[PDB]
């Protein structure tokens, strides 16, 4: 059974992620245009992920416990997960139709060939597609979701982490939400491993977040690149 | 600590 904190638990996540996430993209209009040349794309897409980076902190202050957690431990967990939750929440803009992020207009509709005049190679791209292809066929219900990305952000083992213990109960508080979730409220046969394979999307996202850190040092060592970062993405995925 | 910006969203 679903017990009242772990309803209120659902209840306040799913409010989170409908103050963070607007699903009309309309603050998309403020971001260095984008142009469809080497790297026309990362000047719009650096903005896209800055953007980003800002609506998941907003979204992570809002997690039950979250706010416990020490102005360091915060901050480490913000700054491992930010891509992960990105390539998460991302999902709801994908589109398995045409394999690409549609985001309201032809302007802001996203592909591989995007990406790739963002400065990456089909060694980041094929992976994250895949990812996202995957993680679009669990068809998640919204409470699925938004607690996915509540878990994924509250991991104890990501680097520079100090009380893991106080993380990984935050954390647990929010699996066995989701487990109990799934149990009671996802019908078979959609439910059929559906934890197993929402956590198996987890570590998905880790060695893309691995790949994506190397990309991002080879980038990070041409400063005329760096230049068209943002100072939240540098910042908060280093320089 | 390096980060003004990150911490100062966190506030
Ligand atoms: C509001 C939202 C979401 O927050 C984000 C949305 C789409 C997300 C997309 C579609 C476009 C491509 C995005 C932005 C991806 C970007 C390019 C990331 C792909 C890494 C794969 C492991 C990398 C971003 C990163 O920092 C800017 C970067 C950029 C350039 C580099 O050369 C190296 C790293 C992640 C997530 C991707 C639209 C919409 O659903």
């Amino acid at each position: 059974k679903l017990s009242e904190e772990q309803q209120h638990i659902i209840a306040i996540l799913l409010d989170a992620h409908h103050k963070t996430y607007d699903p009309t993209y309309a603050d998309f209009r403020d971001f260095r245009p984008p142009v469809r040349s080497p790297l026309s794309m990362l000047p719009h897409l650096a903005d896209l992920v800055s953007y980003s980076i800002q609506k998941v902190i907003g979204f992570a202050k809002m997690i039950p416990g979250f706010r416990d957690l020490t102005s360091d431990d915060q901050i480490v967990l913000l700054k491992s997960s930010a891509i992960e939750v990105i390539m998460l929440r991302s999902n709801q803009s994908f589109t398995m139709d045409d394999m690409s992020w549609d985001c309201g207009s032809q302007d802001y509709k996203y592909d591989v060939t995007d990406v790739s005049k963002a400065g990456h190679t089909l060694e980041l791209i094929e992976p994250l597609i895949k990812f996202q292809v995957g993680l679009k066929k669990l068809n998640l219900h919204e409470e699925e979701h938004v607690l996915l990305m509540a878990i994924c952000i509250v991991s104890p083992d990501r680097p520079g982490v100090q009380d893991a213990k106080l993380v990984e109960a935050i954390q647990d508080r929010l699996s066995n939400t989701l487990q109990t979730y799934i149990r009671c409220r996802h019908p078979p046969p959609g439910s059929h491993q559906l934890y197993a394979k929402m956590i198996q999307k987890l570590a998905d996202l880790r060695s893309l977040n691995e790949e994506h850190s190397k990309q991002y040092r080879s980038l990070s060592f041409q400063p005329e690149n760096s230049m068209k970062l943002t100072p939240l993405v540098l910042e908060v995925f280093g320089n | 600590k390096n980060h003004p910006m990150l911490m100062n969203l966190l506030k």
